[PDB]
């Protein structure tokens, strides 16, 4: 219908519109029957299909169906010619706003936007840090009719936090028809980002009563208010949830019943292709404030990469509950970077390895608990960096005592131990006499 | 005071409805008008200090940058007004009540801040210091539209109840008394220059 | 800040709602004593003035009569008598029937 | 247990939404015009 | 050496050192060519800056000594220690003839008046009181900081004075009423210091900071606020409006002062320097490693060509200017 809108002389015809529907209904499938599954499950099922059905479908020998979006013109078009290499602006190296282009990426926002457009609720299920938020926010950011909300639950979570919300975003007025519930603005959807359904714990009998409440509103578009047992009707009210798998510790599978009305897609974790184009850019617009360093922007971007996959093997769930890495701890490396970079001139080499060796320590040891992974992350950081930075000087960028602070300068430079030692001492005998 | 006169009438029972909404709309018409032309009088002698003048934003930076802000909002609000300038429309706008009164409140507190401004400014005109705040702003803000100031000439002057300006109305040709004698200038006095 | 004589005189001044085309009266109904009755002398005499103490002068418009509805005037300077006209309302005029 | 849960949302929205009611409320809306207008924004909306 | 333009060398001039604790201020004696200190060690030594020698120790505070000023004459100088107590000292006689009780807690500095007739303090209480110098007595008391207030000065006339607080906000009050005339506050940290403007620098800061040339005459009094934040402002009190920041100390700015010739800016910190700055154009030219440990304050003489900065390494040197 919209393509007509755009072409008032030529309305789509029927050829085209019976070649537009079956490639659709095709990639249709695809993402509903297995969106909620790993990317080796849906190239599994992109096979199976490609084995029995008859509509036209790609010719690539080895690229899965899943790679290719339906054009309106009605023909198989793959997804890689909408992510072109950007260039970020340096001053939004990593910022939460700017997003960079994936694979993964545009399909997602495609797929999320569909199902936000028919205010259809829906689940980001993934790691933490996987992107789920980002995904929702930025396809939010092609809908100008929608207002997001974030709620986060938690194991004590109870459905009057969603009740407190309601008060503050909408409110309740008398129609000849009952009590409707909307926003107090006018023209936009209201959408509750519920970040972590499934912590809510449930009863000895296994059932949670804010995801009951939940399912009553989207099933029954409405619920019951408490006060006067009068029954309220959602008008303009959208429901979109995020949650880690059910498999992880703490979390709860939900009830089928409420399963079947919100569709779940699976956000996983970049893989390190997709982390060094990501970072890669990041890394390239970062490095641009000292052009001297440029030619350096993708062993960076290497060492990154491979430090953070190696530390993210080592320390898993099992041993400590906190042992949690993703790509925002990426994310904050780049920034930890870019802001040690940002008043300096100039750097030599050396120096922007131990910004980087500095940042790693910040970021993968200061929530390690005993001595023997801290001493591993020690030794491997230095190994990491000689692997992708030879011929450099060891000493100079690798003194164990890297301390960075900006007390003792404008800057955020490295500071030595026992001038900082005595800096702290001079500045407590303040502290003692004022605090 | 035609549907005052309905209210007596025996025959008004069959039209409680509709000669009740009149009024409803009609008071409410009033009451919008009513500080809408105060609200327009008072920006149109508040944008000819904040642009005629100089010094104003030097010397009295903060409210000067509010003032801007409460004028393109009240532009924004004529702009829309000059779109659809029905009467029952600009009446129907959504929050034209309130947006008004804050109105009136903004231009109310911008008008009370320019006291320093106005008594620094009688220095300049020594007549000047036997006019009211409210007049002196009047004076002042409207001195282009040189038609409006004849009401304050009597103030100023022992017997200069009005001047006598040519049809371009920018050089002044003579003055006149209460009592219409008037006093033909030598060499009028030219406003352009 | 003007008080409530002087913003009843200086909006029929002003006129923005055509209050010069009417016939204004001010009728000042209560006793009379010269702590404020003297600052109406320059009012009710030639000059039709109402001089303030920052310096405002507002002229008396022809339209406008200023009027006091007295019960005596056993307080009253001989300044306020002579500077206006007297109407004298004898018990009489007002009989039981 | 009820005094993570407030934690657990100002950490990470920054605002708790079951805070501010009814007075309170009509309250906070005073001095966010008074801090606003001393940082230099004029706002007037309760949502802005 | 220009009569208006010399500036401190790296060479120091004397090396003074009898204090047994931090030096807190050094003051120049407006009259006489003799320096006053004040250290924590309740004792407020006078030295001869021409000479480099020790006069004598004017001792009498139980606690901390924090702030000293001179009156106009030089005839009277007064000290406020954080002992809750503000003293006046006949300078001829050298004795403590008059002591101030009525700040409820530690004092962090003293003025007074250009008149001559009145004293200025500012204590940790979160009040800012006036005395009388021949009676003693508290007459006004300014309150509104929410926090410490530590350094209080009056302008050229004595008509205002402004303070800093650790409420990271610079006020202005007006003596005659008491009233706040503003309230300046940009800086992200403690404010530690503040000075004013002397007559000779309006013309230059009008032209420096690109102000048109007001109708009046008068550009408007002008304040510095040095902060903990290693940044130096400088604010137009007329307009409340921050003309400059200046950038480059690498710590807590603790004192900051004009040169007497109105042509550069005189500030100390806690970054073992001295440093000069040109607020014709926003930069610093000359850096002095003055001492080997913080710097408290710095004052520089109005007509001789020397510059005093105490500093916690119970050491008071001398510059010289050329
Ligand atoms: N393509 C990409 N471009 C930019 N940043 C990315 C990209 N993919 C992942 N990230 C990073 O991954 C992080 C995702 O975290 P978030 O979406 O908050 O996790 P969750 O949704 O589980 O809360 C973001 O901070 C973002 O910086």
């Amino acid at each position: 219908a919209q393509y007509n809108a755009n072409h008032p002389d030529f309305p789509m015809q029927i050829e085209q519109l019976e070649r537009y529907i079956q490639r659709y209904l095709v990639y249709a499938i695809l993402w509903s029957l297995s969106g909620d599954s790993r990317l080796k499950m849906r190239a599994e099922l992109g096979e199976y299909i490609r084995r029995i059905t008859t509509v036209p479908l790609p010719t690539a020998p080895n690229i899965p169906i899943i790679d290719y979006e339906v054009s309106i013109s009605g023909e198989w078009s793959p997804w890689q010619a909408k992510v072109p290499q950007i260039e970020v602006e340096t001053h939004k190296v990593a910022a939460p706003d700017v997003v960079v282009p994936t694979l993964d990426t545009v399909r997602h926002e495609a797929l999320l936007y569909t199902w936000l457009a028919e205010h259809k609720p829906l689940v980001l299920c993934g790691p933490p840090g996987s992107g789920k938020t980002m995904t929702l926010f930025s396809a939010l950011r092609a809908l100008p009719d929608m207002e997001v909300v974030g709620l986060n639950f938690s194991s004590a979570t109870t459905p009057e936090l969603l009740l407190k919300t309601f008060d503050h975003y909408c409110e309740y007025r008398r129609t000849p028809n009952g009590v409707v519930l909307a926003p107090v603005q006018l023209g936009k959807w209201l959408v509750l980002f519920c970040d972590e359904i499934n912590l809510p714990d449930m009863d000895k009998y296994g059932t949670q009563r804010v995801i009951s409440f939940i399912r009553q509103m989207v099933e029954h578009g409405g619920f019951y208010r408490t006060s006067d047992q009068t029954w309220v009707k959602l008008e303009r009210i959208q429901f979109v949830g995020a949650c880690n798998p059910p498999t992880d510790p703490g979390r709860k599978p939900l009830s089928h019943r409420f399963l079947r009305h919100v569709p779940v897609v699976y956000v996983d974790y970049p893989g390190p292709a997709s982390l060094t184009q990501i970072y890669g850019t990041f890394n390239r617009a970062m490095l641009r404030l000292i052009p001297s360093l440029r030619t350096y922007a993708e062993p960076l971007t290497a060492a990154m990469v491979e430090f953070y996959t190696m530390s993210q093997e080592r320390f898993t769930q099992d041993t400590q509950p906190h042992y949690i890495y993703s790509p925002r701890e990426m994310t904050r490396w780049v920034r930890g970077i870019f802001e040690a970079l940002r008043p300096l001139e100039t750097l030599p080499v050396e120096g922007l390895i131990r910004i980087w060796a500095h940042e790693a320590l910040r970021l993968f040891q200061d929530r390690l608990v005993e001595d023997e992974e801290r001493r591993w992350t020690d030794e491997n950081i230095d190994t990491v960096a000689l692997k992708h930075f030879p011929n450099i000087d060891r000493e100079k960028a690798m003194s164990r005592p890297i301390l960075y602070s900006n007390w003792l300068s404008k800057d955020y430079i490295p500071v030595d131990q026992e001038e900082l030692r005595d800096y702290v001492k001079a500045r407590l005998k303040v502290f003692y006499e004022e605090e | 005071n035609s549907v005052s006169a309905m209210k007596l009438s025996p025959y008004y029972k069959v039209f409680e409805e509709d000669a009740l909404s009149w009024e409803d709309k009609l008071n409410r018409i009033m009451a919008l008008f009513d500080v809408w032309i105060d609200v327009q009088r008072r920006w149109v002698y508040l944008e000819g200090i904040f642009t005629g003048s100089a010094d104003i934003k030097h010397l009295l930076p903060v409210e000067t940058q509010r003032f801007q802000s409460i004028s393109t909002e009240f532009l924004a609000l004529m702009k829309k007004v000059s779109k659809s300038p029905l009467v029952m429309d600009v009446l129907n706008i959504q929050g034209v009540q309130r947006s008004l009164e804050r109105l009136a409140d903004l231009l109310g507190k911008i008008q009370k801040a320019l006291g320093e401004y106005l008594e620094r400014e009688r220095s300049s005109f020594p007549r000047f210091y036997f006019v009211g705040d409210e007049d002196l702003l009047e004076i002042i803000g409207n001195s282009k539209n040189v038609a409006k100031l004849q009401k304050h000439f009597k103030k100023m002057f022992a017997g200069v109840s009005s001047i006598i300006l040519n049809e371009d109305n920018s050089v002044v040709l003579g003055i006149s008394s209460r009592e219409g004698e008037e006093v033909m200038f030598k060499t009028p006095v030219s406003i352009t220059e | 800040t003007d008080g409530l004589f002087t913003h009843v005189l200086r909006k029929i001044i002003d006129s923005v709602r055509g209050e010069l085309q009417k016939r204004q009266w001010i009728v000042f109904d209560g006793d009379v004593d010269p702590e404020w009755v003297e600052n109406l002398n320059s009012v009710l005499d030639d000059n039709k003035l109402l001089t303030l103490p920052n310096g405002e002068r507002l002229s008396l418009p022809p339209n406008v009569r200023i009027m006091f509805e007295v019960q005596d005037l056993k307080y009253a300077t001989l300044a306020t008598v002579s500077r206006c006209g007297m109407v004298w309302f004898s018990e009489d005029v007002l009989s039981t029937d | 247990s009820g005094f993570l849960e407030r934690m657990n949302t100002l950490l990470a929205n920054g605002e708790v939404p079951g805070l501010f009611e009814g007075d309170e409320y009509a309250t906070l809306m005073t001095q966010c015009k008074e801090g606003a207008q001393k940082e230099g924004l004029m706002l007037d909306s309760h949502e802005e | 050496r220009d009569p208006k333009e010399w500036i401190p060398r790296p060479p120091e001039k004397y090396a003074l050192s009898g204090h047994r604790s931090p030096v807190t201020r050094v003051i120049f004696h407006p009259v006489f060519s003799v320096m006053v200190s004040a250290s924590e060690d309740a004792t407020i030594k006078v030295w001869d800056y021409e000479t480099g020698d020790f006069e004598r120790t004017l001792k009498g505070h139980t606690d901390s000594v924090q702030d000293i000023s001179f009156d106009h004459s030089g005839k009277l100088l007064a000290s406020c220690s954080a002992d809750m107590t503000i003293k006046l000292w006949d300078f001829q006689g050298f004795e403590c003839i008059r002591t101030m009780h009525g700040h409820d807690h530690n004092v962090s500095s003293v003025a007074i008046m250009p008149n001559g007739d009145h004293i200025v303090s500012a204590s940790r209480d979160k009040t800012i009181k006036m005395w009388e110098v021949q009676t003693g007595y508290c007459v006004k008391t300014f309150t509104g900081h929410r926090e410490w207030v530590r350094m209080v000065r009056p302008n050229q006339d004595g008509t205002l004075i402004a303070s800093c607080s650790n409420d990271q906000t610079v006020r202005v009050w007006v003596v005659a009423t008491k009233e706040c005339k503003a309230e300046l506050r940009e800086h992200e940290h403690v404010v530690e210091c503040i000075s004013w403007a002397p007559e000779s620098s309006y013309s230059s800061i009008s032209e420096a900071t690109g102000s048109e040339t007001k109708k009046s005459g008068k550009p408007g009094p002008f304040l510095l606020s040095g902060s903990r934040d290693k940044t130096i402002k400088m604010w137009d009190v007329s307009t409340g409006m921050c003309l400059m920041t200046l950038v480059g100390h690498d710590n807590w700015v603790r004192g900051v002062l004009f040169h007497s010739g109105g042509k550069f800016i005189l500030s100390c910190a806690d970054d073992k320097t001295l440093r000069v700055w040109d607020y014709k154009n926003k930069r610093c030219m000359k850096t002095l490693n003055a001492h080997e440990h913080f710097v408290t304050s710095l004052d520089f003489h109005k007509t001789a060509p020397y510059v005093v900065t105490g500093s916690v390494d119970q050491t008071v040197k001398v510059w010289e200017c050329r």
